[PDB]
């Protein structure tokens, strides 16, 4: 869930 | 008088704001350019995309943002990025042209343009009387940059879990705003009042767009148009 | 001598074949545009992403797909798609240039553009090996267009059901082409035998970047920049 | 799933 979101938050 | 400790905090959010806003525009020939029903939804898309960056940059900078769970970090950006490009739009929006100015010719945004990305005026009409009321506010940077911080941590947002302590950080970053006000802005005595309500504007601006966002992702020849990072930030995964 | 059944086979792959693809490339330019270590990654994503929809619409108006089931219809696609992509592409491949003449000079794209999107020289020598060895080839539309059509319909893909009927479709094809060849392509005695070669290379191209693929979707700043539809069709979902 | 193959194939 939300790949995108936890990497650009590191 | 402003204390030490509230003084850096509008230090670190100028600061956080001059890294992730890009006043050269530079960036805008990458997108999917614009064409002039729904010919400007590939430009307006990667537009909306590279914003959500930009946010998601600017949050992760905001004192203590980083230190919330991750659980927490999502549903705070899924529900506010809306709302803080919305605001952020801001420092290119012009009075005179009723337009936001973004560089060249080719990224100057009309009424017109903005109206030929599946959105209605339901959604364009609200969200330009926003945009001229903020303008005429003629906020500081400290104070437009505080707002979009205060916005970005509201615990009254679907999906946090740790309410006390993300609405601990928002009262820190409202009592700087406050004060801010009070003692290095002139005549402001009404002005914490009018940004509260200006945050109110955010939310109604915020359901219409969720209302119209839903009736483009069902329509898959529309979404197939998004990027990835649209489709998983204002999904309702 | 050919008969009229098979004749209007071949009438209307040609003319499925004319209706998707666009000798102009005139909608290249809606892409984000190509920059010269993933620099083309934008580019020719939204490349192979437009290249996607003219396959559909190709499978769509080959004889008999129409009519298998969605699941059959998706399993071929998914597993073609790619092998499709790199067939159809030999129209604009140039072996003077050795490079894919698409319109104007932003599109002309040589082997150091199209290492710029995250694909290595494993996956792209071959190609371009597969390339020249098909451009001297010199077919016939007609038997350039039926081995598209039999890429698309082969049964030994994962995921089709309907073995024997899928199977029956491309046999069909497969004497068509075959009649095609001994009756109109003088000294074309040994070209069956070379396509059906050529098929196997297509395998080969498609394993390789089967598993380059996945190194990018596992990387969510790099996937980030692909299409939903790209993703949709390359994922493992 | 496959909500835009779905689509596109009609
Ligand atoms: C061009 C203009 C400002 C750009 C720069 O200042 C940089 C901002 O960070 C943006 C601001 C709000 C945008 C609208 C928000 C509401 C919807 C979102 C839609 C995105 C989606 C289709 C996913 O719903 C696209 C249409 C739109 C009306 C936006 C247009 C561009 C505006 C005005
Ligand atoms: C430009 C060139 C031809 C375009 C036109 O003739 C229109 C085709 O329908 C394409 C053909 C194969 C493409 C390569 C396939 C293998 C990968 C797929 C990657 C897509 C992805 C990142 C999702 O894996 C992107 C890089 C690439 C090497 C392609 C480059 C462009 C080619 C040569």
């Amino acid at each position: 869930r939300h790949k995108i979101l936890h990497r650009l938050l590191q | 008088m402003l204390s030490d400790e509230q003084m850096q905090i509008i230090n670190s959010l100028v600061e956080a704001h001059h890294k992730t806003y890009d006043d050269s525009y530079s960036d805008f020939v990458r997108f999917r350019p614009p064409v002039r029903r729904l010919s400007m939804l590939p430009h307006l898309a990667d537009l909306v995309s590279y914003s959500i960056q930009k946010v998601i940059g600017f949050a992760k900078m905001i004192p203590g943002f980083r230190d919330l769970t991750a659980e927490d970090q999502i549903a705070l950006l899924k529900s506010s990025a809306i709302e803080i490009i919305m605001l952020r739009s801001n420092q290119s929006f012009s009075l005179e042209d009723m337009s936001w100015s973004c560089g060249g010719p080719d990224f100057k945004y009309c009424i017109n343009d903005v109206t030929k990305a599946g959105h209605t005026l339901e959604l364009l009409e609200p969200l330009v009387k926003f945009q001229v009321g903020l303008k005429k506010l003629k906020l500081h940077e400290e104070e437009h940059v505080l707002l979009m911080a205060i916005c970005l941590l509201s615990p009254d947002r679907p999906g946090v879990q740790d309410h006390v302590r993300i609405e601990a950080l928002q009262d820190r970053l409202c009592d700087v705003l406050q004060a801010y006000i009070r003692i290095q802005h002139p005549g402001g005595r009404l002005l914490y009042a009018k940004m509260i309500q200006k945050l109110a504007d955010l939310r109604s601006l915020n359901e219409e767009h969720s209302k119209q966002y839903r009736s483009l992702s069902f329509q898959p020849e529309h979404s197939m148009q998004l990027t990835p990072l649209v489709l998983e930030v204002f999904g309702s995964e």
